[PDB]
């Protein structure tokens, strides 16, 4: 298992699923079809903002 | 302005080509969903009207 860290907006949380496509889903980070497993965030208003 | 639900408008367009992308860059996009069709292929497709 690997693991990637990063932080994004809150209206980029959707573009995150593979098969889904946008400014940050096609120019940042992607997915394949086939991916296993899943992702989780948790809002850091906290600490980042 | 747009007009109430239970006077829903409704306007014609043909003759023209329409591109999405000047629509998805639109930021506050939250529920969008397609059943006949895939967001990602609307780019690469024909309409009678």
């Amino acid at each position: 298992v690997y693991a990637d860290s990063f932080v994004i907006r809150g209206d980029e949380v959707r573009q995150i699923a593979p098969g889904q496509t946008g400014n940050i889903a096609d120019y940042n980070y992607k997915l394949p079809d086939d991916f296993t497993g899943c992702v989780i965030a948790w809002n850091s208003n906290k600490l980042d903002s | 302005r747009f007009a109430s639900v239970y006077a829903w408008n409704r306007k014609r367009i043909s003759n023209c080509v329409a591109d999405y992308s000047v629509l998805y860059n639109l930021a506050p996009f939250f529920t969008f969903k397609c059943y006949g069709v895939s967001p990602t292929k609307l780019n690469d497709l024909c309409f009678t009207n």
